[PDB]
């Protein structure tokens, strides 16, 4: 079921870039 | 299309979200916070990111957090629902500024709607009409404003420009207490929205609050979905609500709707909004302007068969409006219940484990919720567990249905306000349609 | 079995340059306060201080790995 | 309208006759066996009577203790559903003579459409085209039995007249084992329906079970929604269907709507009855009809926007039909899912009690079923424990909302085939649409 | 003790006719053979037979009220 789920950790990479300004 | 989009919020909204970007093969990052971990969309998402404590400010307030989370898991869009940052003009430029998406409308627009005393400007400007009222902000010139409380005629009503939710509203009757009940309200506004700014208005005592759902794409484009009726409030906060409004002719729909289209595509409307009118004897008063999806949109959905969230997960993506104005179809009416977690007694919100849950089934019954048997409800924040949307060919029907799925509904454990539902839905008045926004108050008589 | 938790959602970094020594490693220990780690949000690089002087038991979360409020960073004692 | 009716049925169907009863105000008699006393429309009828022990042969299709319910309660009406009694001539005519509305079509009726044969020789008559075959039942002129056999073509299947849910059907390759299987199939058809008869038809292997739905009040008027594609199936029992059917345009629509319109008239035909079909080539080959609302009759609802039952009661209360012809829009595409209470792997039932439960919801979704948490599902019934019905404006939006909604549906405490559904959902095939009614078994690969 | 209960669905009645002596009472007890009620069922009036002899503890249901099938209608103790 989708009760019993467990936190799979996220894709390191992935990129998204922020304005430095 | 967007390649991923990241739920800004929770509860019911959120699974909205996240159910119509799974229909569009969209994925789904949840931001929820430390005590949000078994939230039922947390648990259907694609990657979940805990972006802070228990505590609203810390958590769902928290724009930095959300643009963090954003960030590492690579989102091009933030969808923020309704609630906490929905309106925030800041959140809308903060996002802007970052190359992701926002999906609603501009900054710059939330700004102009998000203070009623512009946005009242602006409706005037465009020929949609508004309360009349005292035009402008309330300064401390009281022979000014006891003038224009003769001029307009009592009784008042004080509503705070950036007020929100109901609350900062205060009903005056004559002079005595004018100056009393502006400090009191400003007061409420400092310690609520941090904007003390006030504007008075007539206080209409028999409306029928009415608002239009409109459509915009940004790019001239603008159409108006039908109406509703949110008539069934209690202290300002609707309890009922239903489309198409009762009483209002095609005629008087379509001249009204033309005419907030024509409005949308004066400021350059983006994505979903919704025009709030005062219906009195067969003419609208404009009083406020919700920039984004309403709480109550499922009503209109499924009277029109389109589904508001997509479209305004494809307006964001840049996709022009695929429907016309002659494309809209008004077919049938839809009644909402929203179903708080509070004492029906008492109205105060009551968190605590639910035991037992069955929601409702049926043809033309829909079921909006995220809350699970062995869900236990948190006490940070609002009241609101599910709303249940009932659909039928006339109001009848769909006031049988939704009486019969109030029925068959169990959500033990904790106290809930379905009574209160179920005892609205049999009262005759409401059942003969065309109640006023004061008649929950009467009935219930304390 | 103390454990220090990530204050902000971020990537988790142990080098404070790409191409620096590392803050810490198993074993050698750390006072009551100091640099532990580094989470980058936004950029604006944020350093992870400690909080209770000990051993280090284990790190958890790998360089250049995202880390979200509350991740269990390191282990002391 | 009708003051009272009996619900002589169980499971979804009868909660799909509350609560169009409830709808419409008519009050409910619950008939109900003794091991089915924790039912959902029992729970929720006005009145329940328990009229046998737990074994069907004794409870449900105990023809005198229905009419006993009936009587003593006072009811005027009896509806059976689907199954049990539902397409039993002797159940209508004694119903029909005790002094009891009878919710269906005539005795007459039932007894003519019934017979496989005597239906097919009157869909000839009414120029609606068969599939080829004996023409007649199947004589000891094993000559002439050949003779035709090697005329039509083989394959040939042998086909019990009084069978039904896909068993007593025997397919022949050949003139070898064409006396065996006949003998056969006759001697089960005995152990299972009490009837002998048997007939010879041609075995089309690549066709699409087509199903046009007729309403007909009985007074001369009669009218077609749609069509469905159960083409999916098992052991000639349905597992997914949908409507309308991929493939076939308005004009085929029209065609076959119009002629079984025109058959139901001159028939005499009254309620709402299913009209089965083979498609190929763009012919249709009539095999069978359905004298009773059926399983997979909410996709045809969703579409169409007619509620069937609510439809049956009013026909059997003697109005006449208020919908006409040209007032039936189909508006979208919905897709079920039949959900069974059986080892996924094994097909095979398996009762037990079920320990947690939580439906799926949200836009354009409905769960029709009667289990809760806590149900025990008695062994003693089909396996069925709901269906799951998803709409949307195009076929891919109904089968993305429709792999939504099982991924959230949760039935713990038995084995039910969930993921055999999703893995259908799953098929690249399913999803391009047009499969033939032998594809699921070769998806087996056995 | 033992439950005798309606075999049938229809009407209970005590006494076979409208004004005449009932089949059996509360208190006086019973023999195995013997009818105790009546359950008309479609104008045909049936007779319920007990299978235990015993005191007619107590008689559960009243006359003219319907009944159902595994209905209790009469403890002997
Ligand atoms: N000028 C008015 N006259 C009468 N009632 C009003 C007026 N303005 C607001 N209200 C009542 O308060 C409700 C909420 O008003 P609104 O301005 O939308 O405040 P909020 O921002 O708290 O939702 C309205 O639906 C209406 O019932
Ligand atoms: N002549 C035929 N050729 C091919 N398949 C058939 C034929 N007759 C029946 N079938 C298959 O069996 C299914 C059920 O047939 P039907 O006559 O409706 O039997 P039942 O009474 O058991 O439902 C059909 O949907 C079809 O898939
Ligand atoms: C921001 O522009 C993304 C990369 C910024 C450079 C930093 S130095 C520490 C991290 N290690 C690495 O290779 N890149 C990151
Ligand atoms: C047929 O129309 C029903 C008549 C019911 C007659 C019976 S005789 C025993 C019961 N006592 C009484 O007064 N009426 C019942
Ligand atoms: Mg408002
Ligand atoms: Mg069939």
């Amino acid at each position: 079921s989708w009760i019993e789920r467990i936190k799979s950790n996220i894709t390191p990479t992935r990129k998204a870039s922020i304005p430095e300004g | 299309m967007l390649d991923k989009i990241v739920i800004a919020n929770r509860g019911e909204i959120a699974l909205r979200i996240l159910r119509a970007c799974k229909e569009l093969g969209i994925k789904t990052v949840a931001v929820h916070s430390s005590a949000d971990r078994d939230l039922k969309h947390v648990l259907l998402a694609d990657e979940t990111v805990c972006i802070g404590p228990a505590p609203s400010v810390k958590s769902y307030l928290n724009i930095p957090a959300i643009i963090s989370a954003a960030e590492i898991t690579g989102a091009v869009a933030i969808h923020p629902g309704y609630g906490f940052l929905s309106e925030n003009a800041n959140f809308a430029e903060q996002v802007e500024r970052s190359g992701f998406i926002f999906i609603g409308p501009k900054a710059e627009t939330i700004r102009l709607m998000g203070d009623k005393v512009s946005a009242i400007a602006a409706m005037k400007k465009a020929g949609v009409p508004c309360v009349p009222g005292s035009d402008g902000p309330l300064g401390d010139d009281m022979d000014k404003n006891r003038a224009i409380a003769k001029r307009i005629g009592y009784p008042v009503i004080i509503k705070a420009s950036g007020g929100g939710g109901g609350r900062g509203m205060r009903v005056v009757r004559g002079d005595a207490e004018l100056a009393q009940s502006i400090s009191m309200t400003r007061a409420e506004a400092k310690a609520a929205f941090s904007n003390d700014m006030v504007y008075m208005e007539k206080y209409l005592e028999n409306p029928r609050h009415v608002e239009i759902q409109v459509l915009a794409d940004g790019q001239g484009n603008a159409i108006y979905l039908a109406e509703r009726d949110c008539s069934m409030q209690r202290r300002h906060q609707k309890v009922v609500e239903e489309a198409p409004a009762p009483g209002i002719t095609p005629e008087l729909r379509r001249y009204i709707g033309e005419r907030c289209a024509k409005a949308c595509v004066d400021i350059g409307y983006r994505g979903a909004g919704t025009f709030e009118f005062l219906f009195e004897n067969g003419e609208f008063y404009f009083i406020e302007m919700n920039t984004r999806i309403q709480v109550e949109h499922p009503v209109t959905e499924m009277i029109t068969g389109v589904d508001l969230i997509k479209e305004q997960l494809r307006i964001a993506a840049g996709q022009p409006l695929s429907i016309k104005q002659e494309e809209v179809h008004v077919r049938g009416h839809a009644v909402e219940c929203r179903i708080n977690a509070e004492d029906p007694n008492t109205f105060l919100p009551s968190p605590g484990k639910i035991t037992r849950f069955h929601a409702p089934g049926g043809f033309g019954v829909r079921w909006e919720s995220h809350i699970y048997a062995g869900y236990t409800v948190p006490p940070y924040y609002d009241s609101m567990i599910g709303k249940l949307i009932c659909y039928g060919e006339n109001r009848d029907v769909a006031i049988a249905r939704m009486k019969n799925a109030l029925q068959e509904l169990i959500i033990d454990g904790i106290k809930t306000n379905v009574d209160l539902q179920i005892r609205i839905m049999n009262d005759e008045n409401f059942q003969h349609g065309g109640t006023n926004i004061h008649y929950l108050e009467k009935k219930l008589g304390l | 079995g103390h454990i220090v938790r990530s204050p902000m959602v971020g990537t988790f970094y142990r080098t404070p340059s790409p191409d620096a020594k590392a803050f810490i490693e198993v074993g050698q220990k750390v006072n009551v306060g100091d640099t532990l780690c580094i989470v980058e949000a936004m950029k604006m690089m944020n350093q992870i201080e400690a909080d209770k002087s000990g051993t280090v038991k284990a790190i958890l979360v790998e360089s250049g790995q995202p880390v979200e409020f509350d991740e269990p960073l390191v282990v002391i004692e």
